[PDB]
């Protein structure tokens, strides 16, 4: 008797659901008066303060593998390039056929890395075919046919190519991501979370910390670090797994350079437009290369292998170089300055272990390409213009995207892989999730109104 | 070791379709392009096309583009092919293939030579 309903508004409970999240970035590039492909497209202001707030006595489920807000991220990263490239002039007229030779570099009779390439092109808007010349990297060039030979670009037959507008910069910037009105974001302050299952310490925030859309395979660089020990995350259904993410607690320096000096040459296709071509080479010629501290890396491989063994307790672990296939997997990929570096990582992942510090620097040969299958997309490619002079680079390696082969007798063969671009960000957005508020609630109580 | 294993032999009706599968082992299936090749009795091998499981881009011989279709699945370690509108000339032994690994010195598409094959499958067009 005398138990009687009451209703509350503003209630603190929640349920899981998908949402449309906000972009959130700096105002103008690195707060510098230049155009940036990410920041400049609105994305609201340089929100300085994350509203972190910690929860007493909250245990929370989390599924970073199935979390909805990686999909919207991938959709957003795709769309920004797609809309930004559109006004830039295309490469379609140049796709016509080529007749070219070995290039004579300065003070040199040969250069084994360079074709010098001659091509027909429309010089006025829509007439006056004429001959013109430039030079290209091999791996945008192919050839078979004719009574005498005949040359062609790698991708223009299968897919359309567009060169990025030259003033736009590729460099990544920290982007924050905020929930819209009526939803919130949870974190797992826990420093050893596996990625799935309940989370024993949870805090909430309107916006995530800055996340950097670094394009990379084979290595997580310019990223975050685990606060506790190294964390190894994998699919939980079976021993064999789709991908494994290792995330270091200490980050190792990588520097890279492209020493050859490059001067530019420009070809007018169009009206208020210009195809940007690569011209004469200058300077003592070397291939691009990167440098890593040796002894620190030896400790790094000992540490990650020390924890792989906890799962996998028998004697052997074997790391191996890339498996094979097309180049896009078998070299470590990134971009720096204004061009996209591809490096043969095989010398760096040749170790083997059994169970039971600014010297001796290792160097890796690293190759460079100008036409790209970006976002691993069907039927489309991008072209990158050359940058004047040499380039120097520094970045901080943070982790690996590795894969396991089909098992064999008392011997495991781990090599780089995973490959899917979504795993790049799934390695960093594992902490977060998005959730809806239901502010309404009902209860019994010892209370009424007056009928008068 | 490396092996590619195929479906059973087929005898199918004229005018209908024939569909074949090719399951692999010994290597990560998602990191190698896959070919399809046919040989009639006593004749040359004829190119059909290629597929790259990593992306699903496709390229066909224009002789067969209206007749053939490929697809691949990373969770199955298997590639599929489908040839529509069978005729008596299609009676042949069909193969799937794998290419060699790219190396640093290679130009593009130096490696699409046939590195490994399967045991093949017999297809006969008959009522």
């Amino acid at each position: 008797e005398n138990l009687w309903v009451t209703v509350y508004y503003g209630v603190p409970v929640w349920k899981e659901a998908k949402t449309t999240l906000f972009c959130a970035s700096d105002a103008k590039a690195y707060e510098k008066e230049v155009h940036n492909i990410w920041a400049t497209h609105a994305c609201v202001p340089t929100d300085p303060n994350p509203q972190e707030m910690v929860l007493k006595n909250v245990t929370e489920n989390f599924n970073m593998w199935k979390n909805d807000m990686v999909d919207q991220m991938h959709e957003d990263v795709i769309s920004l390039w797609d809309q930004s490239l559109k006004p830039c002039v295309k490469l379609t007229p140049l796709c016509c056929t080529l007749n070219c030779t070995n290039a004579t570099a300065s003070n040199s009779s040969i250069i084994e890395g360079m074709k010098n390439c001659s091509f027909n092109i429309t010089t006025e808007l829509r007439c006056k075919r004429e001959k013109k010349n430039a030079l290209f990297y091999k791996l945008d060039i192919v050839q078979l046919d004719g009574n005498s030979s005949q040359y062609r670009l790698i991708n223009c037959d299968t897919s359309v190519i567009t060169q990025v507008c030259p003033k736009l910069s590729f460099d990544p910037i920290p982007i924050h991501y905020c929930a819209p009105a009526g939803y919130a974001i949870l974190k797992c302050n826990n420093k050893t979370f596996t990625g799935t299952g309940p989370c024993n310490n949870v805090s909430t925030v309107q916006c995530t910390h800055g996340i950097k859309p670094v394009l990379s395979t084979q290595l997580l660089l310019n990223g975050s670090l685990a606060e506790g020990e190294i964390i190894i995350r994998s699919e939980n259904i079976t021993k064999n797994v789709k991908t494994i993410i290792v995330h270091l607690n200490e980050s190792v320096k990588i520097e890279c350079t492209r020493p050859n000096n490059k001067t530019r040459t420009s070809i007018r296709i169009g009206p208020g437009q210009a195809f940007y071509a690569t011209g004469q080479v200058i300077g003592d010629i070397r291939e691009a290369y990167c440098n890593i501290n040796e002894s620190k890396w030896n400790e790094t491989l000992q540490r990650v292998s020390k924890k792989l063994k906890e799962y996998f307790p028998h004697k052997n672990i074997t790391f191996q170089p890339s498996s094979g296939g097309d180049l896009e997997i078998t070299t470590h990929s990134f971009n720096c300055g204004g061009e996209f570096f591809y490096c043969n990582t095989s010398s760096l992942f040749n170790r083997t272990y059994m169970a039971n510090n600014s010297t001796r620097t290792i160097t890796i040969h690293c190759r460079i390409k100008q036409i790209i299958n970006m976002w691993q997309e069907v039927g489309r490619a991008m072209y990158a213009p050359p940058i004047a002079g040499n380039i120097t680079c520094i970045s901080n390696i943070t982790g690996l995207l590795l894969t396991r082969d089909y098992g064999k007798n008392n011997t495991e063969t781990f090599r780089p892989g995973g490959g899917n671009m979504k795993d790049n960000w799934r390695s960093e957005l594992y902490k977060y999730k998005v959730v809806k508020i239901e502010p309404l609630g009902v209860a019994p109580t010892r209370c009424k109104r007056r009928v008068v | 070791q490396v092996q590619l294993v195929q479906s059973g032999a087929e005898v199918k009706k004229p005018g209908a379709s024939v569909k074949v599968s090719c399951q692999a082992s010994g290597y990560r299936f998602s990191n190698f392009v896959i070919h399809w090749v046919r040989q009639a009795p006593g004749q040359r091998f004829e190119w059909m096309g290629w597929i790259n499981p990593y992306n699903g881009n496709k390229e066909f011989s224009a002789k067969f583009q209206d007749r053939v279709t490929f697809t691949a699945d990373t969770s199955a370690n298997t590639a599929y092919m489908e040839l529509r509108s069978l005729r008596s000339a299609d009676t042949a032994v069909y193969y799937c293939a794998r290419v060699g690994p790219y190396s640093w010195d290679d130009s593009p598409q130096d490696n699409y030579y046939m590195d490994v094959w399967g045991k093949g499958t017999t297809v006969i067009v008959s009522s």
